[PDB]
């Protein structure tokens, strides 16, 4: 279950390195684009948080 | 322009790095996923304008 919009969660991540295989081979995706950086350099980057 | 000038196009994706005073326009779909893609933009390969 997801919270509401109004209500929305956030959590947080840290202290682990992250894999963008399995996000990009899910089948109900339908649009991802990415602004700042392209979709396919996930993997090529340190995340302050 | 006010309405909206959309002649100048810049480019989101190369396959590969260019070597300095280049010279060549191919305009050819680039894909991301290890599947070969052709004719239209798909799933892991999109318009590179
Ligand atoms: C000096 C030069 O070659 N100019 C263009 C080049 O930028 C382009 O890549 C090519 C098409 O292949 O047409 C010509
Ligand atoms: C001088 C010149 O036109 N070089 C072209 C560049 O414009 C184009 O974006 C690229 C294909 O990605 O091929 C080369």
């Amino acid at each position: 279950r997801f919270a509401s919009v109004y209500a929305w969660n956030r959590k947080r991540i840290s202290n682990c390195v992250a894999d963008y295989s399995v996000l990009y081979n899910l089948a109900p995706f339908f649009t991802f684009k990415c602004y700042g950086v392209s979709p396919t350099k996930l993997n090529d980057l340190c995340f302050t948080n | 322009k006010v309405s909206g000038n959309y002649n100048y196009l810049y480019r989101l994706f190369r396959k590969s790095n260019l070597k300095p005073f280049e010279r060549d326009i191919s305009t050819e779909i680039y894909q991301a996923g290890n599947k070969p893609c052709n004719g239209v933009a798909g799933f892991n390969c999109y318009f590179p304008l």
